[PDB]
């Protein structure tokens, strides 16, 4: 049960590869169709964090609820098949089953989870809550046309491996104390989350995404669990832009990350983790 | 659609590249491969990397180019094109790069145009 | 005018030999009828269940209303004669025979009071003696026919008495006047005002008669059930006051329409369709023209021609034009029935609207196109969603889209944003989706919501200037070139850019043009190659610059342009003929 | 064993039902044909409260037709 | 004869019949107009007799579902816990409507000594031009605002020029007569929109 | 109680999340059909306020009674609860037993917060690397749970509201309660986050604090005084800075006070 | 199985060859259009590695699953044969298929594949993922044209004018970034032995793939940061940007590895990381 209320901004980069390939557009990195800015949806980082937990926690009280080969209802009923919830009647059972998972499935603790699948098991708003990342600058999906030399079936197969030459993606992630009360999102679970966000992509590499790194984790620790001031101001204090000269972004060096910690005398401790 | 005085650098370089495609295509009517087919990617991306070699190669194609007026007005086209291109960019950023391509196609409109180029050369 | 219009149509059906239920009945389907003499005792058992694709629940008999059980004290209430097996025969079915007995107990009493209130009819005397000697059928219920073993498709049996063989004791004249006067007396007992429909002082009907068909479950048209909606202490179904007589009127009108052929059920939003002067000759059609394909006739949608022929110069000229429709738009909200759209419309306005519609999605198809020449609205609205239409965004899209079609209204920007959704989602422009985008753009132009663009024409607007359209033209020419470059392809450029190419022209068109010549040389026949390049030259001649983005309207224009050019280039010689003209 | 059954799902229009427990389970299944999430769940209404939901037209019944919606 | 001009981006005069899923009456209910004119000014001495509602914007329905709750807020219960008591109510709202409600007030029997018709007339005039109110005039559903201004004769084009859609019977001022102070009970007194020629001629009882 | 009716405008934006999806239309952010302007039902704001009050005050005289299971886990009694559940007085309430047929009208009436300029929902089709049930969903070929997460790339929403002091008195809605309401309408989104809603912010709470209880000036013109609009440059909105928030307090002095709580 | 997570930069210079065609663009090397930088797709680099493994290990437990003529479905089904026909039933059949193919196919334990095409044999992410690989400095594809001294078919037979294009790169010190995922190595058993075979792959891989178009690639450097913890002791990016490759100051055209300076910094990054240099 964390106490402060956290509003962090995440700066990660996609050197070469799909940040979050849109299944609507082949594997195209999701680009905001208006801006050409890339979008690495909530769920993308969320799942990579889940992967990181899977990769570095591997125990109860920290399992993930959305695993790579997971029938959700099997987990859900595993919850329902818990004495703590077995003897509950109906409504309590729901709210108790949730408790069980929010005592085990770190993802459900950290982020949300829609547990209405089998034997219904409640919902968690999700103490942590990563909004969409956006690429600060329109990215240039590079359409990299690759060929597999071994045809898949009884038949030289064309294929695409969409990458982006570079994208500084800015997430705005939200960790509300009040929800943390109702999900038991411990301080320790939060520190695991921080280890994730700093190290998540370092631990989640794939051909389609290639080099993706965490740049900055500029966290604002709202002193009051009540928001010490609109997080909008907090994030706008983390102003990240092109260095004036560059018009074709290709590195984090092609960006500047201006933190604005001068005026935070309201004690929103600006923890610096990435940058 | 083509703009005489576009002055937008990538546009005019593509505009150049198209007129060169004219010069050599008419210079090698039998030969079907076009410097468009052979460079357009790099040309749009890295302009110098192939405008150097092409632009060297222009008068050789002019030599192959039979009708004389053909050659002199194609000179003329290069002339105002390089009026607009003050200086070959090291590279091309995207909007300018699609502009490269779109200038290509304005020129190749302008030159596959049945008669326009010689007229425009005449009052110039 | 919803309820009043329903009532108008009920009056029409009653007065025009439509044979609707006469204020006192429901066309409940009787799985089987026990044929009886003056003493019954299983004179015979006729099974009526023989029917359509499934072995149904009998012939349609306008028997007294189902008084409804509503659970706890079910056995207390019993339908007049036709009824449940446990009510009528006290057939067990299961341990729930004791309650069935009580069911029987009340049913008997019902029948008994039916005899007492209405003597001198052999039928009620017959069923009374029948109830006395149900043992004659206690074997029959497993001797002649069966109830499919729990409470299914044999349940809701009824009584017919021999010597008429066609008229049910339920629908027998004598019993009929009894139930009508009984509905009158019980009405007189209750409070007496005021109709929301006839406006006269009349018995308010709690529990509107659960019209059947919009929801999967038969559902109330308007039942203020939950406590909050209970507004002004009228407290259940008086919240709305409607004359119980008129309640019957409209609920039956709605039921018939919902079951009639007029149910062009686009996805969720079922849509009945009246005519104030009933049988305006469009009422039956209105579904066939906005639907009505059903895929079994495959031609009724092309009976829009009949409409489109009737439209002498574009505006309906037949005398039955000023007569009004109402175009109710029911839709499922699990227990209740949302009204998605009501649009009282003169058919002249409505037929004209359908004309404007099937003009506005009218988009070129290649010769021998699989797509129909006037695609049915359900199919279009299908295109706006991955597949099926339960996912289809019912009100926002289907309600208002149907409204705009049926009332010549401007299509919603919701339509465009959904359509462009599905564009960027399938990366492919079905004749369906493209037709909708054309309809939206054309109507928005004609309504000024979208400004400065000429109306889109089915035939490709070669002299178009719209950066949207003259980028769709590009993207499609590129699509053709890329296809011809690699005639065997996993998925062309369109299938992997149309989103960005529809919205972010620079970030992909730059790359696409870069690829272009490498595909262009790979053309097999350089005559075709130069033809394509000439068309692409015509295209880029109109454009001056790839925009950094595209407005939703422009994204549309892009989709329409792309589909027009794909039809254009897929046309056998069109590209060649234009090229040779140049 | 026939009961008034409340059918609930997260932020979903409550659906009241009357019939057998096997009945309500099958109706739950019908509601959960497509709901990968927000699966309607069956709850037994306490007997005393029955008269309240009784009458409410938003209830499906353990009569024959209470199963034709498939 | 006051001339108030209701205007609101979005209006909802729920049909009694389909109250469960808002069918907003095609026009404002003379009952609603009554309540708005109460909102501008209602001391219990005045009952607002609505004379002539005039449509000022073409009837433009728009549908929205508010993921609404359906159990009245009960004392004994500790909270409503919406997720249990949820009913997604659809609504065929009116969108961007303005109504020139030719209206009047009559002195109630509960007039009091300080009860000048001119008194409340001037008071309402001030409340309108000054744009006062008791509550921001609820335009059929208080969730939807109103923008009122006491016009003098006519200062907005009215769309339904020719005799337009008979909307059938609808809700008049829902009778309070059977009620004690503050509408314990009632009886919805349906009236007729007979001819919304251009402005519906609301009839007093 | 408050003595002076506060009209106000609320400028709040959706960074990349769902403002509030049509329960009609799957979950796409509410959209005005014929304008493309994003709606966000006042109800939605009211809910976020209720949530905030539940997530901040957490003490007697400040409960909600219209709470969420997902958040935390006659006139005499009416007045007791108005004093008790903050949402009773603040936004109003309806009692099963109450004078005006149960009405507790309550001060803070809000409005369907339109967008300033049309939003363009971005329907990020998303996958689940698990699947709900070991069924047709659990396809061995792949886990084709193409979940959608309809979102707005950005949208500025203008929530009008009309705290009417008379109902504050009729419900005991305090000045402190209304200060709480403003501070809620500001820090609310900060306290209300969710995968669907992404990041959502209060871009300015322009409170037309009147002076006279009945009022001071016609509300509509007041809300006109908060003119927000796209900067002429941007034909596409990507953040708050694309919008410009002009505040006209010139003739304001009449009797009003344009408190700029939000910014 | 891998003990320590590995993040490595792999500096390889095409010198006069086509490093990786772009079937999008004829055959010319993948040039990053918006920056003119050169690109070997990690599939291409990995495939040179696969080729090298074909070339050396040539046995079971090291097969390649993407052999020149291999029909992917048949290798998959062969997996669905070995002992998992009945050893595993219907759900663990796929997983045991993964485990088999990894036990046999060096490529799969190395880069994994999508094995759900035919008889679904699972998916493997690939413990040693390689970044899509870039050029430090723009390449300038020469686009050499080359003729046909004898024409292919009699139809074109009629000089010969059927000039082919042998695109090359005058030079480019293509940097690549490795990501060896210990926490994913366990999922396929890519083992330290298989790892060292991968290192010999990166060092000798171009030396064992010498085609017409590749010109003369070479593995200029293989700097590897060995994460002491399987957890990343540092983010991969700090590690990588620590390996700097620049144009030497005096040159504007690019010709050689001597043309670029390659600073292998290891001053303090060696907290627990190891920077050990196989390339040079």
């Amino acid at each position: 049960t964390i106490e402060k209320r956290y509003d962090f901004v995440f700066l990660f980069d996609v050197q070469d590869g799909n940040p979050n390939g849109d299944p609507d557009a082949g594997n195209l990195p999701r680009i905001d169709p208006q801006t050409g800015e890339g979008l690495v949806t909530d769920v993308c980082l969320k799942r990579k964090v889940r992967n990181f937990i899977q990769m570095t926690q591997n125990d109860e009280h920290h399992d993930i609820f959305i695993r790579e080969k997971g029938i959700l209802n099997n987990l859900i009923d595993e919850a329902h098949e818990q004495e703590n919830v077995k003897g509950k009647e109906k409504g309590e059972k729901t709210e108790a089953a949730r408790q069980y998972m929010c005592s085990r499935y770190y993802d459900i603790r950290t982020f949300g989870a829609v547990m209405t699948t089998g034997k219904n098991a409640g919902q968690v708003r999700g103490p942590v809550q990563l909004t969409f990342s956006r690429s600060i600058d329109p990215i240039m999906t590079l359409e990299h046309s690759i060929t597999r030399m071994a045809v898949t079936n009884e038949k030289r197969t064309m294929g695409r491996k969409f990458t982006v030459p570079y994208g500084l993606y800015r997430c705005h992630g939200f960790i509300s104390t009040h929800f943390a009360k109702q999900t038991g999102f411990s301080e320790n679970d939060l520190e695991l989350f921080w280890q994730a966000l700093v190290n998540m992509f370092d631990h989640d590499h794939s051909a389609a995404r290639g080099q993706m790194n965490a740049r900055g984790l500029y966290v604002f620790e709202h002193s009051n669990n009540l928001g010490d001031a609109p997080a909008d101001s907090l994030f706008k204090r983390i102003q990240v832009v092109k260095k004036d000269g560059v018009e074709v972004v290709r590195s984090f060096d092609d960006y500047l990350v201006s933190v604005d910690d001068k005026n935070l005398e309201e004690t929103k401790l600006l923890r610096k983790l990435g940058g | 659609g083509l703009d005489r005085n576009r002055q937008d650098i990538g546009y005019v370089l593509g505009r150049l590249f198209a007129v060169l495609e004219k010069i050599q295509a008419e210079a090698n009517p039998g030969l079907n491969a076009t410097i468009a087919d052979r460079y357009f990617g790099s040309a749009s991306s890295t302009p110098i990397a192939v405008f150097g070699t092409l632009m060297r190669l222009l008068p050789h194609h002019l030599n192959k180019l039979e009708f004389e007026g053909r050659a002199v007005q194609l000179q003329w086209e290069i002339r105002q094109i390089l009026e607009h291109c003050q200086r070959f960019p090291n590279h091309l950023n995207l909007e300018q790069q699609g502009l490269f391509a779109i200038g290509y196609y304005h020129e190749t409109q302008f030159l596959f145009t049945k008669d326009a180029l010689k007229n425009l050369f005449n009052e110039a | 005018m919803i309820l009043h219009a329903l009532t108008q149509y009920y009056q029409r059906k009653a007065e025009s030999d439509g044979g609707i239920a006469q204020e006192g009945f429901e066309n409940k389907e009787i799985p089987f009828i026990i044929v009886i003499d003056k003493q019954g005792n299983f004179i015979q058992l006729e099974d009526t269940r023989e029917l359509k694709v499934k072995k149904k629940v009998g012939r349609t008999f306008l028997v007294p209303k189902g008084l409804g059980r509503s659970g706890s004290k079910s056995y207390e209430v019993s339908n007049l004669l036709w009824d449940h097996y446990g009510y009528v025969l006290a057939y067990a079915g299961e341990k729930g025979q004791e309650q069935a007995d009580k069911q029987h107990a009340s049913f008997t009493a019902k029948v008994n009071e039916l005899k007492q209130a209405l003597p001198d009819d052999a039928g009620v005397t017959a069923v009374a003696a029948f109830l006395s000697s149900a043992e004659e059928k206690s074997k029959v219920m497993q001797a002649a026919n069966w109830a499919e073993c729990a409470k299914v498709k044999g349940c809701n049996l009824s009584f017919r008495l021999v010597d008429e063989a066609v008229d049910l004791v339920c629908q027998s004249k004598a019993v009929r006047e009894y139930v009508s006067q009984a509905n009158q007396t019980q009405s007189d007992n209750a409070q007496k005002g005021i109709c929301l429909v006839t406006g006269k002082a009349a018995p308010i009907a709690r529990l509107h008669n659960a019209v059947k068909g919009v929801n999967a479950k038969p559902a109330p048209f308007a039942s203020v059930n939950l406590s909050a909606f209970e507004s002004y202490g009228k407290e259940q179904g008086f919240a709305f006051p409607i004359g119980e007589q008129a309640m019957f009127e409209y609920t039956t009108a709605l039921n018939t329409l919902l079951a009639g052929e007029n149910r062009f059920r686009i996805g969720d939003v079922t849509t009945v369709c009246w005519g104030a002067k009933r049988t305006p000759l469009e009422e039956s059609l209105a579904s066939m023209i906005n639907g009505g394909g059903k895929d079994k006739p495959d031609e009724h949608i092309d009976a829009v021609k009949t409409l489109y022929k009737s439209l002498y110069n574009g505006q309906y000229q037949k005398p039955d034009g000023k007569e009004k429709f109402y175009l109710l738009g029911l839709s499922p909200n699990s227990a209740r029935i949302v009204v998605r759209f009501w649009h009282e419309t003169t058919v002249a306005a409505l037929s004209e609207s359908i004309a404007a519609w099937y003009d506005d999605l009218q988009m070129v198809r290649g010769e021998n196109s699989p797509y129909p020449e006037y695609m049915p609205l359900p199919r279009l609205l299908g295109n706006l969603v991955l597949d099926g239409k339960m996912e289809n965004l019912p009100s926002d899209l289907i309600a208002q889209i149907t409204d705009a079609a049926l009332n010549n209204r401007v299509l919603p920007v919701s339509l465009l944003q959904a359509a462009l959704r599905r564009n960027k989602a399938e990366q492919k422009i079905t004749y369906g989706r493209a037709s909708l985008l054309k309809a939206y753009i054309n109507r928005a132009i004609r309504a000024g919501r979208l400004k400065n663009m000429k109306e889109l024409t089915m035939g490709l607007d070669r002299n178009r200037q719209d950066i949207g359209y003259v980028l769709g033209r590009l993207f499609a020419v590129l699509e053709k070139i890329q296809a011809e470059a690699n005639p065997g392809l996993n998925a062309t450029i369109a299938d992997r850019y149309f989103g960005s190419a529809s919205s972010t022209p620079i970030a992909v068109f730059g790359t696409l043009m870069r690829l272009l010549p490498h595909h262009l040389n790979k053309l097999e026949f350089e005559g075709r190659a130069v033809q394509l390049q000439w068309e692409i030259r015509q295209i880029l001649e109109h454009c001056q610059r790839f925009p950094n983005h595209l407005n939703l309207e422009q994204q549309g224009l892009f989709a329409i342009g792309y589909y027009h050019e794909t039809q254009f280039l897929f046309t056998k010689d069109a590209l060649k003929n234009l090229f040779n003209e140049a | 064993m026939t009961s008034f059954y409340k059918i609930t799902a997260y932020n979903s229009q409550a659906l009241y039902f009357w019939g057998t427990d096997a009945d309500v389970d099958r109706y739950v299944d019908w509601l959960n044909r497509d709901r990968e999430i927000n699966v309607y769940a069956a709850e037994a209404i306490p007997e005393a409260e029955w008269a309240q939901y009784e009458g409410r037209d938003d209830v499906l019944s353990g009569e024959e037709c209470g199963w034709d919606d498939f | 004869r006051f001339i108030l001009e209701i205007s609101g981006d979005l209006a909802c005069f729920t049909r009694s019949e389909l109250k469960v899923e808002r069918v907003s009456y095609p026009v404002i209910t003379p009952s609603a107009a009554r309540n708005i004119l109460m909102a501008i000014l209602w001391k219990p001495a005045i009952r607002w007799k609505v004379l002539k509602i005039e449509i000022l914007k073409p009837i433009q329905w728009t549908n929205i579902r508010r993921n609404e709750v359906g159990t009245k807020m009960s004392e004994r219960s500790g909270s409503l816990y919406i997720e249990d008591n949820r009913q997604q109510r659809a609504s065929m709202l009116l969108k961007d409507v303005a109504y020139r409600i030719h209206a009047d007030f009559d002195m109630t029997s509960e007039a009091g000594e300080s009860d000048n018709y001119v008194k409340f007339a001037e008071m309402f005039k001030r409340r309108a031009k000054k744009g006062q109110y008791f509550h921001q005039p609820y335009l059929g559903c208080r969730e939807f605002p109103c923008d009122f201004r006491l016009l003098e004769k006519a200062e907005d084009g009215l769309p339904l020029e020719d005799i337009t859609q008979d909307f059938g019977f609808m809700l008049y001022d829902m009778d309070f007569s059977k009620s004690d102070p503050r509408d314990s009970n009632n009886a919805e007194p349906m009236f007729y929109q007979c001819k919304a020629v251009n402005g519906v001629i609301t009839v007093p009882p």
